[PDB]
């Protein structure tokens, strides 16, 4: 079949990945006792380049990440070695799930989740090696470790929208969501315990710049309860909330967030809109414990499938978490 | 690495055809569009009298002549492949002929999936306003008013997410538009106000998988009619008609056209060179029944359009361009379609071999050219360039040259159709079974594949080698192998079976042409396909699948190998350096094997070519052109760096080395030849000063900056073009006027003209 | 069948342009711009308009 289609491109002159996606992998291989320690080396899965194979060390613990060359049919070279969250104390096992930005491939960052009623969430950011040092290129190699913990209705993981835009990561935590954006060299995000470090040391925050912009999720709720709930005049309580975002725009650098709010509580679904240009404005209202979080996620869940746009192959957010 | 890229031949396979009033309302013009190339012509007595070829920078992929109301002629929407709308309006003022660009803008929204289907553009009936398919799930929607300063173009999310092709409806009251998804026909008005997908004339309906192709029948008709293979079904609410006659399974129908203005008449193209005259009968103002005619064949058909007394221009890509006339009566052999005048055209350029027949260093370029029935050897020679051609009927592969036997040998399939009578039949009665001496492999060790070996100076095939069944003929080259001094037609089968997806059986077979016979001196089976082969240092080197092996041509008459490597289709060797372009591996490079160095970065390119020792270039899928450099550091060196990067904007199938007149030619699915040509890094950096500076005098029609039209471009990725000079720029410096001359060379006017001389 | 249509008899009875380099200019009359404001965020603001 594939011979044909070749002779067919070789005549239309269009040659498409997504055409020669229905051609099974041309190479598999076992990569038995290839990796080193086949155990003290787990694969996550294939780099968006594709030059690498990512994969860390099982290891309190240490949790070393260790890049590995690919090639077509050879031993993999291990190229990049970093131990991810050194400036975190771990005491449980973290399912690790790493990530890439759609276009800003310049450095990934890994998230790593674990299994009471605060979970344990650890992020941190590592440059891929550019292809004494004395090599400005390896100075660019950076390391920006960050932890915090979640309230038991823990926030929906949403991996690629949390990074649909480029240079910047969304943190949606408990009670604020972060727009932190490791930018190295005019500014962004205008018009957090971040511990940042390289080369196995922690250098002053060729400079890097994290931009941090942030809103306290209880101020917004009680701007919007006062200016803009027809039933806000009556509002008397919440206690908890839900924060999951549906969409992020970079165009506009607008982020749509959902809130699903709790004499008593009535669960209700209110419609956030943020400009990171600089400046919140309510898109949609709502009207009138964890199975009616489980149901206003799902309704989130509905919209988004419902407002799906595909993304152009190859501006997509790989997740990888074997 | 500095080159210089020259256009030798501007592209001659007809993209698009649109027949209006752009010059003057009251003469007919039938616009023509060519991969950055607009024709226009005035159909007149004598015949289409060539108006003015302005050259878009870029691919012309969307051409509609519209005519706004208040506009006394019609004016020209033009969305080229790099996501570039423009409105020309043609204005021959007194004896200046000026295309002023009334609209220019960049549509591109860098967020939805290119369709899998080709780019669509529709226009409002009424002139209203532009639909646009450009990315899965979306609709770009242009308003059409004159009054705003800034046309406010906006997206509509499309529902279906895998849409073949829309249309836009006659006669409703709204913007209405007709479509079919995959598959079901489905329709939803449009709101330019409220900028909405409302319900649309008629509930959604079933339609054959293979509908392919929607077509807006005016009024007083009104309806669509959906073209799927034995589904020629006909849409209006309540009017639900539908038709299969046996004569459209033959072939997939891949072109429309309105012959009557009502739309009773309409003409119907297929890939297998047919014409379909569709008619819809005319009950009062309803219809009762559809009914299509074949009226013959014709050469393969990318669009149709009928021009008046009865003419049609078959706008042809795999072949040459026709006027066939209709005549109201039947030829004896039944073909109510006569031929009149045939355009030429390189068509797909599937490979080239640069050979001298004659001598004083006339480097003259054998091609193999077409596809299908219109298959054809193109044989262009500098004058201007003078263009024989030799049809075969048949699919060319490629050819390689043996100037022992003054002969070539050209890789040729033909399409046979399988019955019950017998084994198989042949479509056509083509030249491999024209060939003056006929035989067969039948070696042990639907298409038909054939080696046609052909005389350099009477071009008559004089021997075929049909292969085995299934055999698929792959790769062919022409060399000496080892001490044997007899040159040896060396060819690369593939096994191909319809169960399995990739083959797993192929055969390197050597071949000597014996005073007019065929001998089959060695036939080396080997794992996989050969894809690619070339002659290293007295070796062949073959390439079966991912794995790369050179063989030995032993005394005992057979072939041994030599050493391994680990999807390699393009083999390009210099000196002891061996080129490998995998097809997503982008370039590799070996040694006699020892890895060098490989450009890590992916690029599905089409054909690799190696200019000097470390100037290595490829072109890919994207129709651009990237030169890679080795470096030469422990490792690093086994690094390539893309010193160059160029947007051609037409898919390279081949490079091949020399010259007409370093150089290296190269052949595109359009049909263009162009020159790549090295430079040193002074007179490289004049001449992108010189492009620079008249790239400010020169206008550009569209508004389209040459800068953003050369630069490189893919899915991934966009970076501004280096290392390359655009050539054509520079070419027009020479043909703009002196005082024009004075602005251009500006502080730094015969030296310019010298060196531009003699780069022409 | 094959009443086919004329525009004008005299044409096709009696039976390579010229490259077209602009060196004039004459300004654009319009400009296309596109939207960019996301589709969600547009539908719901105008479904906001709406309630308000
Ligand atoms: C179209 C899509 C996008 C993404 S996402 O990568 O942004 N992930 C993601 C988004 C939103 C939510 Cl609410 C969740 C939750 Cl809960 C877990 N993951 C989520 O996922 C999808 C998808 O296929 N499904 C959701 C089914």
């Amino acid at each position: 079949h594939v011979l044909k289609q070749l002779e067919r491109v070789k005549i239309s002159g269009q040659l498409s990945p997504r055409l020669f996606r229905k051609l099974p992998p041309r190479v598999c291989v076992s990569l038995k006792n290839i990796v080193d320690e086949d155990a003290g080396h787990i694969f996550l899965g294939f780099s968006k380049c594709g030059r690498y194979v990512l994969s860390y060390t099982s290891s309190f613990y240490i949790y070393h990440l260790y890049w590995w060359e690919f090639n077509v049919h050879s031993k993999l070279k291990l190229v990049r070695q970093v131990r991810l969250f050194q400036d975190e104390e771990i005491y449980s096992d973290l399912y690790l799930t790493v990530c890439e930005w759609p276009s800003d491939a310049s450095k990934v960052i890994v998230f790593g989740f674990n299994t009471e009623n605060h979970r344990d969430i650890y992020v941190s950011t590592v440059a891929v090696p550019p292809p004494d040092p004395n090599a400005q290129c390896l100075r660019h190699g950076f390391m920006l470790h960050t932890k915090y913990q979640v309230v038991y209705p823990f926030p929906t993981f949403q991996p690629a929208f949390q990074l649909k835009k480029d240079q910047v990561v969304l943190l949606n935590t408990s009670y604020s969501l972060v727009a932190c954006a490791v930018s190295v060299h005019s500014f962004c995000q205008i018009l957090v315990v971040t511990d940042l470090r390289g080369r196995n040391l922690r250098p002053m925050r060729q400079y890097l710049t994290v931009e941090q912009l942030t809103l306290d999720f209880e101020y917004v709720i009680n701007e919007v309860i006062r200016h803009d709930a027809t039933w806000g005049h009556q509002f008397c309580s919440f206690s908890d909330y839900d924060i999951v975002i549906l969409e992020v725009c970079p165009e506009t650098n607008q982020v749509l967030i959902n809130i699903g709010l709790l004499p008593k509580t009535y669960h209700t679904s209110l419609k956030v809109a943020w400009d990171l240009n600089t400046f919140e404005t309510v898109s949609v209202g709502d009207l009138t414990s964890g199975s009616v979080w489980s149901s206003y996620r799902k309704s989130c869940v509905d919209m988004v499938m419902k407002w799906l746009v595909p993304e152009s192959s190859g501006r997509y957010v790989n997740r990888m978490t074997n | 690495s500095y080159n210089y890229v020259v256009t030798a031949q501007k592209p001659t396979a007809v993209n698009g055809c649109v027949t209006g009033h752009f010059t003057s309302a009251e003469d007919l013009n039938l616009l023509i569009a060519k991969n950055t190339r607009l024709e226009i012509y005035v159909v007149t007595a004598e015949g289409l009298r060539p108006v003015k070829e302005v050259g878009m920078y870029g691919k012309i992929a969307v051409m509609e002549l519209f005519r706004p109301k208040g506009e006394s002629k019609d004016l020209l929407f033009i969305l080229t492949a790099k996501y570039n709308a423009c409105i020309l309006e043609y204005k021959q003022s007194g004896e200046s002929i000026d295309i002023i660009t009334r609209a220019h803008g960049n549509v591109q929204d860098r967020i939805g999936r290119p369709s899998e289907t080709g780019i669509i553009g529709i226009i409002d009936p009424e002139c209203r306003m532009i639909g646009l398919r450009l990315y899965d799930g979306l609709f770009k929607v242009i308003p059409l008013d004159r009054d705003n300063k800034e046309l406010k173009a906006f997206n509509i999310r499309l529902e279906e997410l895998h849409v073949i092709d829309v249309k836009f409806l006659y006669g409703c009251q709204a913007p209405t538009i007709c479509f079919v998804y995959q598959r079901h026909v489905k329709t939803y008005e449009v709101s330019l106000r409220e900028k909405e997908f409302n319900k649309g004339p008629w509930k959604q309906e079933n339609v054959e998988a293979e509908a392919s192709m929607v077509i807006a029948v005016p009024e007083p008709f009104g309806g669509a009619i959906i073209i799927g293979q034995e589904s020629i079904t006909y849409h209006n609410g309540d009017k639900y008609l539908a038709i299969a006659p046996p004569i459209i399974k033959q072939s997939t129908i891949v072109c429309h056209n309105r012959v009557d203005p009502n739309g009773s008449r309409y003409l119907l193209g297929d890939m297998e060179g047919r014409l379909f005259m569709l008619l819809l009968e005319k009950e009062e103002v309803t219809l009762k029944d559809l009914r299509v005619e074949l009226l013959g064949e014709t050469s393969i058909a990318e669009c149709l359009t009928y021009l008046d007394n009865g003419v049609v221009f078959v706008g042809s890509r795999l072949g040459d361009s026709q006027l066939v006339k209709l005549n109201v009566d039947s030829n004896e052999q039944g073909s109510y379609v006569v031929a009149m005048e045939t355009f030429t055209n390189l068509g797909p350029i599937v490979d080239m071999c640069v050979v001298d027949l004659e001598r004083q260093g006339q480097g003259q370029l054998v091609t193999c050219s077409g596809a299908f029935k219109e298959g054809s050897l193109r044989i262009i020679r500098n004058g201007k360039l003078h263009i024989r051609t030799v049809p075969l009927y048949e699919s060319p592969r490629k050819i390689c040259y043996q100037e022992v036997s003054q002969c070539f040998g050209v890789l040729s399939s033909r399409i046979e159709v399988q019955d019950t009578s017998g084994g198989t039949t042949a479509l056509r009665p083509s030249a491999s079974t024209q060939a003056l001496s006929s035989s067969v492999s039948s070696s042990k060790l639907v298409e038909v594949h054939n080696l046609l070996i052909i005389d350099q100076h009477t071009f008559e095939v004089l021997h075929a080698h049909q292969f085995l069944q299934n055999e698929y003929a792959l790769s062919l080259v022409s060399c000496k192998l080892g001490k044997d001094p007899n040159t040896y037609f060396i060819v690369g089968t593939a096994m191909v079976y319809p169960e399995e997806a990739e083959p797993k059986q192929g055969r390197i077979v050597v071949f000597q042409y014996s005073d007019g016979k065929l001998q089959t001196v060695a036939e080396k089976e080997v794992k996989g396909a050969v894809y690619s082969m070339v002659e290293f240092n007295g070796k062949l080197l073959a390439s079966i699948n991912s794995t790369v092996r050179l063989y030995e041509w032993t005394t005992e008459k057979e072939l041994r190998t030599e050493c391994n490597h680990y999807m390699a289709l393009y083999l390009k060797t210099k000196g002891d350096f061996i080129l490998v372009g995998d097809l997503m591996r982008s370039v590799l490079l070996l040694a006699y094997f020892e890895e060098i160095a490989r450009d890590f970065n992916p690029n599905w390119m089409s054909a690799v070519e190696i200019l000097d020792d470390d100037n290595f270039l490829g072109a890919e899928n994207a129709f651009n052109l990237f030169v890679c450099q080795k470096d030469s550091t422990d490792e690093e060196r086994q690094h390539l760096q893309e010193v160059g990067l160029f947007h051609l904007g037409e898919f390279v199938n081949v490079f091949c080395h020399g010259s007409l007149v370093g150089s290296v030619l190269f052949g595109t699915v359009n049909g263009m030849i162009g020159l790549v040509t090295s430079l040193s890094e002074s007179w490289y950096n004049l001449l992108l000063d010189m492009q620079n500076r008249l790239n400010k005098v020169i206008k550009s029609v569209g508004k389209i900056e040459h800068s953003f039209w050369r630069s490189f471009h893919t899915e991934r990725k966009t970076e501004p073009a280096t290392g390359f000079i655009d050539g054509d720029l520079i070419e027009s410096f020479l043909d703009i006027s002196r005082p024009k001359m004075q602005e251009v060379v500006a502080n730094l006017a015969d030296d310019l003209i010298k060196v531009v001389e003699e780069l022409t | 069948l094959k009443g086919l249509p004329v525009y004008n008899k005299s044409n096709f009875s009696r039976f390579r342009p010229s490259v077209y380099l602009p060196t004039r200019e004459y300004p654009s009359e319009q400009i296309i711009v596109t939207e960019k404001t996301n589709i969600l965020l547009r539908y719901l603001h105008q479904q906001w308009d709406k309630k308000n």
